RNA sequence: ACGAGAACAUGCGCGACAUUCCGAA
């Protein structure tokens, strides 16, 4: 059996999905410094009950149903910060590309508490971008992320121009390397020929989607302001709110000029609100695509490999 | 005649998750997640058959010598007994966060790309189950070569997976052996 | 139980673009209310494995935490609080603290169970 | 019997499509309240049996909810109006026919299959 | 002063042997 070591740099804010979403009710948003500090109820309960102001709470989150902001309330009881730090989770670092905390959709996490991605998906990746039964290939999950590397990072659509969402994903901030440990055998799947093949459907969705917003001037801002590395090349996109077209094997199936209308035309049957008005096939199909200054895009994971 | 038993550990790696009749195995007297012994004993056999038939009774001379055979006329006992793995009090209490967990997948078509979401019950990684083997000495002179192929088979365990999906990662283990001593006997 | 009249009020039918939805409420969607129904789900676990016959602390902890996401989910859809004011859960969830005993917060939970059982049967 | 009558009627695939597997949990849930009244020499059902009778009506409700041929059979075999009755005259011998009652339908049900 | 009187239908014997609730996302 060949067991390989694999590790996935997230050169881009990743996020996968828990789940479950919270609003502002779970977590603490210091707007000034623009952070956000990850709360479990339980405790949130016990130290407003050992505080006598549990009831406020209660009266609080009558009065604000819609919109309860945990930080708001504790800068409005004016209850020690120290305090805050010892009954909270963990704290982790907020981007925006524009605005409050609304809805945050959580990143998906072991029982323990230590913060993870799973195998499950990276096997539906390398499935879609391999096709255009998978037993023998298996992946098994990834080693822990430090909670402190976790971030909320923004959303933002680019129809020719860019434009954030009031959408937030949480997601996982540039720079970390998260480890697997895959088994395949020589029989039915190459190393050499999977990893050919990964980078060689990322270059032809990069030459026959990505070039048309390189040629809008949305895309060329983004490649100004760095949102794809030079080494953009084994390249995955894992995460949500990527795209549909990244790893598409029905982009790869199709010839060219061709496949772009078949893309238009399962996105107007997903899309029947957005997509199903547009009937004329554009240039690019689809239209649609931190606090440094640099630019990253959803969900770019780097490939390596050591058999 | 003696009987050695081997007494450890399984440390999941990952999730695991045998579905009982998507929740997981669970012993109703406590209430926690546990391993059977026959999925222990059918993944090693199984790993250790791969390494060395439609009947499944035939397999190798060393598969049926081990894990025993109701071959037609070549009844063979089986050498080893696989018992199930019960979790261990000394993980219950370091988690005393739930034992197990459920992961949700969408498992989006293809074609349409509609997601079918699912949830699957699996243990937390961590946690830890006690486990019991009995190995039987037929025969004093094969002992050796019989616990050679065990620990193959256990070293096959500890790169595979034990239930559920074991290819989008599940069910990974590592054995810890405390004692293998000869409870039974002289040997 | 009693909740079979209470989910027959809490019953109504949706109709729309000649499609029939047999829907109790509009925003009675079965993860909207599948969050509070496994945050009990995590509470009576956990009093499985605890096997005492006084409701634990504890337990009586996340329990606070769980009328807290009561009063979220009130405020986040207008259906699932007209759900609660009909069911009146909080009554049932403060009888659970008061009396602070295992087989009470059983009857409670096979009761918010059968709630939820007609609720998928009428639908 | 009336069992007879009923899955004859419903045999065409019977009650839309029921299987053994459909029905095991309830099958599981009447034989253990069964065995747990037998083990009990009393002419009336006990609270805890009571309970346990209206968490099997309940379960009923909820797996006629969850499949079409398990709420059809439910609906032409009158099985919840059934355990309303016994629940209402409160005899174990009116327990024990119910149960018969069952087990004859499930078995005519494998008979015809 | 009963076709009667004495006489264990009883001794030995594992419902047991092989079987991943698994592939798929």
């Amino acid at each position: 059996e060949k067991v390989y070591q694999v590790k996935l740099k997230v050169y881009g804010p990743v996020h996968i999905g828990s789940g479950k979403i919270i609003r502002k009710q779970e977590y603490i948003y210091d707007r000034r410094k623009s952070l956000a500090h990850i709360v479990d109820g339980p405790n949130l309960v016990k130290f407003l009950n050992k505080k006598g102001k549990f009831t406020a709470y209660l009266q609080y989150l009558n009065t604000t149903k819609e919109r309860a902001d945990l930080y708001t309330f504790l800068r409005q009881e004016q209850i020690d910060t120290n305090d805050w730090k010892t009954f909270v989770l963990y704290t982790e670092r907020v981007n925006q590309g524009k605005k409050g905390m609304n809805d945050l959709h959580l990143f998906v996490r072991d029982g323990r508490g230590d913060l993870y991605i799973p195998g499950s998906s990276l096997k539906g990746a390398l499935r879609t971008v391999l096709e255009g039964a998978f037993h023998s290939l298996s992946i098994s999950d990834s080693l822990p992320i430090d909670p402190k590397n976790l971030a909320i990072y923004q959303k933002i659509d680019i129809n020719k121009e860019l434009k954030p969402m009031p959408l937030y994903r949480e997601c996982v901030n540039v720079g970390t390397t998260v480890e697997f440990t895959m088994k395949i055998n020589s029989d039915d799947w190459t190393i050499e020929k999977i990893e050919k093949q990964i980078q060689q459907a990322y270059l032809q969705y990069w030459n026959k989607w990505f070039v048309g917003m390189v040629t809008t001037p949305g895309g060329k801002a983004f490649i100004k302001g760095g949102g794809l590395p030079s080494v953009l090349p084994t390249v995955l996109f894992l995460g949500g709110g990527t795209g549909f077209p990244s790893k598409t094997t029905h982009y790869l199936q199709k010839p060219k000029e061709q496949a772009q209308k078949d893309i238009f035309a399962i996105l107007q049957r997903r899309f029947r609100n957005v997509y199903g008005k547009m009937a004329t096939v554009p240039k690019n199909v689809p239209m649609v695509l931190d606090s440094t200054n640099k630019w990253y895009q959803q969900g770019v994971c780097l490939l390596e490999f050591q058999p | 005649y003696s009987k050695i038993r081997i007494v450890g550990k399984i440390d999941v790696l990952t999730g695991l998750h045998i579905g009982g009749g998507s929740p997981v195995v669970r012993d109703p007297y406590s209430r926690l997640p546990i391993i059977p012994g026959s999925s222990i004993k059918g993944k090693m056999r199984s790993l250790l058959a791969k390494h060395i038939q439609k009947m499944h009774n035939q397999d190798a001379p060393e598969i049926l010598r081990l894990f025993g055979s109701s071959q037609k006329g070549a009844i063979q006992s089986s050498r080893l007994q696989i018992s199930d793995a019960f979790f261990s009090k000394a993980s219950q209490e370091e988690f005393d966060l739930a034992y197990t967990e459920t992961k949700f997948e969408n498992t989006i078509s293809r074609l349409t790309a509609v997601a079918n979401p699912r949830q699957i019950e699996r243990v937390t990684r961590g946690a830890s189950f006690d486990f019991h083997i009995i190995y039987n000495v037929e025969n004093i002179n094969e002992v050796m070569a019989d616990f050679e192929n065990i620990k193959t088979a256990i070293h096959l365990l500890e790169n595979d997976y034990l239930g559920g999906g074991g290819t989008r990662g599940n069910g990974r283990i590592r054995f810890v052996i405390d004692s293998i001593d000869t409870v039974v006997g002289d040997f | 139980n009693f909740a079979r009249k209470v989910v027959e009020e809490n019953k109504r039918v949706k109709d729309n673009r000649g499609r029939q939805e047999i829907v109790l409420f509009n925003g009675l969607t079965t993860s909207k209310l599948r969050n509070l129904l496994e945050l009990i789900n995590h509470v009576y676990t956990k009093v499985y494995n605890s096997d005492d016959t006084t409701l634990s602390e504890d337990v009586r902890d996340e329990l606070e935490y769980l009328k807290v996401k009561f009063a979220y989910e009130s405020g986040r859809e207008p259906a699932v609080r007209t759900f609660i004011e009909k069911t009146y859960v909080d009554k049932l969830v403060d009888v659970v603290l008061k009396k602070n005993t295992k087989k009470i917060f059983l009857d409670y939970c096979k009761y918010f169970e059968a709630l939820v059982a007609y609720a998928k049967f009428y639908r």
